[PDB]
């Protein structure tokens, strides 16, 4: 099953304070328009990165799992959240083939939209908004969580609601700050001849 | 200015490093870069005055 | 006329460093001063990380 990203899956590609600027950039984003796939249990590759959105009421979805087999043979990182704390560790765990040793890191702490870009050592960005299928607009997910474990992740699980999954890709993006440092649009500089000259003039504004 | 609680470096048009956010209280600072330019000697001629 | 023949400036009094307020230092007190420590056929080894 499928969905339209349309404009979503854009991030801050580094730590820096940038206003009213159009700046160009190379890195790993989400093709626009491309198709995502979609769920409401199963297993998929992690790719050269994950962005995932889901939309919920009742608070389904509470984390993941990454590596290589996620099944005892190597460290594997966990994500989970139970009552008012969320867990966080990599340990060589003996996960279940359908669920619902040797630590180098552990950690602890539709009405919403919860959006997250997972990617490679490894970052967490995030936004959450409130709504009322993933919706069409605009906003670019903050960074939340740094890991320097160096874990060798290849595929990927959900712990469980709608929700959606693509797979970065390295291209150009022209990224639009507002007066507050705040991403605000952007443009996939290789969707349309339109695009590719958006990023040529380095303008949101083309003239005739 | 008023950075978002992330953000570390400022950055101004041709990647001109423009402010800092200091990590032991959280203030962002402008930078100026240390004052400096060209000296001109206005001067009549030495046949005039020195 | 007016001749431009120098450049100008200002040089630095000293130099400023800044980082983080210094924490999550590691807990030496589990490896150096510890109420006991171990033999000499199997020692405590601890991955400090
Ligand atoms: C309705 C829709 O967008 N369908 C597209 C399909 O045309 C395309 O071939 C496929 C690529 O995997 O992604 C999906
Ligand atoms: C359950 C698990 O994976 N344990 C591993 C072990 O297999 C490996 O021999 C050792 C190497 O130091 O690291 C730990
Ligand atoms: C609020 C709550 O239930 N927190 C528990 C925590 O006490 C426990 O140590 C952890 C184990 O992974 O799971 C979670
Ligand atoms: C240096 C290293 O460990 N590379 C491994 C590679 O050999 C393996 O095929 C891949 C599986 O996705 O994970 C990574
Ligand atoms: C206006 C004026 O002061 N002119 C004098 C000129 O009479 C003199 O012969 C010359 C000597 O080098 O210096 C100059
Ligand atoms: C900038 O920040 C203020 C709050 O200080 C906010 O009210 C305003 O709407 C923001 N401007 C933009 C363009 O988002
Ligand atoms: C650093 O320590 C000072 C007290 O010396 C405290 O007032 C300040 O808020 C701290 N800042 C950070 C970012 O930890």
């Amino acid at each position: 099953a499928y969905t339209n990203s349309f404009t979503r899956g854009v991030y801050y590609p580094d730590k820096v304070f940038r206003s009213s600027v159009l700046h160009s950039t190379q890195d790993l984003f989400l093709p626009f328009f491309s198709n995502v796939t979609w769920f409401h249990n199963p297993v998929l590759p992690f790719n050269d990165g994950v962005y995932f959105a889901s939309t919920e009421k009742s608070n389904i979805i509470r984390g993941w799992i990454f590596g290589t087999t996620l099944d005892s043979k190597t460290q594997s990182l966990l994500i989970v959240n139970n009552a008012t704390n969320v867990v966080i560790k990599v340990c060589e765990f003996q996960f279940c083939n359908d669920p619902f040793n040797n630590c180098t890191f552990e950690y602890v702490s539709f009405k919403n939209l919860r959006e997250f870009v997972f990617k490679n050592y490894f970052k967490i960005y995030s936004k959450h908004t409130p709504i009322n299928d993933l919706p069409q607009g605009f906003s670019a997910l903050e960074p939340l969580v740094d890991l320097p474990i160096g874990i060798n992740i290849t595929r990927f699980q959900t712990l469980l609601a709608a929700y959606y999954v693509g797979y970065l890709q390295p291209r150009t993006f022209l990224l639009k700050y507002n007066e507050n440092g705040t991403i605000t649009d952007a443009v996939d500089c290789a969707l349309d001849p339109l695009s590719e000259t958006k990023c040529t003039l380095k303008s949101f504004t083309v003239e005739k | 200015k008023k950075f978002l609680p992330f953000q570390q470096f400022g950055r101004d048009i041709a990647d001109t490093t423009d402010a800092v956010r200091d990590p032991q209280t959280l203030e962002i600072l402008d930078i100026t870069p240390c004052s400096f330019g060209g000296v001109s000697v206005i001067t009549p001629g030495t046949n005039t005055s020195n | 006329g007016i001749y431009q023949t120098s450049n100008f400036r200002v040089q630095p009094t000293e130099s400023i460093v800044r980082f983080p307020n210094i924490t999550n230092l590691c807990p030496f007190g589990e490896v150096f001063n510890a109420t006991r420590f171990a033999s000499v056929y199997a020692w405590n080894r601890k991955r400090i990380s």
